[PDB]
């Protein structure tokens, strides 16, 4: 799985296509996942805005 | 940032899976893939 | 400002808002109308 | 939403060098984003 029911660790990077993708790590995981913006932004709407503001 | 290319590819593969290959022509996919690479840069 | 319609990232993140549709850095719109922004994001 | 409007927004974003093919491909991803 790519959304593996873990807690968000970081938002490392992003890339805008037809969909916006966030490249995020999870807590304990060591791997980076591409996750569509919409999903992550409903799930963790605050750490996202943090990522784009700072 | 000093991310390893295996991780970048794992991401690209997740991207292809989310959108679906049939979503674009290969020309399109390539242009975006080249953008995806210069992205980390 | 009434609606936050959509958003796109190029250099900054941009919101497309109405009060014509306009494109504005989310930062700017956020400080002014933080509610509607966090609400849009969720 | 009207295409002229979306276009005005894409130009508003771009204003704040691309190839001709890049520009077109990215702009189309821009439209289906909506």
């Amino acid at each position: 799985g790519l959304d593996r029911g873990l807690e968000l660790d970081k938002v490392l990077h992003c890339y805008q296509m037809k969909e916006l993708f966030l490249f995020v790590t999870w807590k304990g995981c060591s791997s980076i996942d591409a996750v569509p913006m919409k999903y992550i932004r409903e799930a963790y709407p605050l750490q996202v805005i943090e990522f784009f503001q700072s | 940032a000093k991310i390893r290319m295996s991780q970048k590819l794992a991401c690209w593969q997740q991207i292809l899976t989310t959108l679906g290959t049939s979503s674009m022509s290969e020309q399109e996919w390539n242009t975006f893939f080249r953008g995806f690479l210069e992205s980390w840069q």
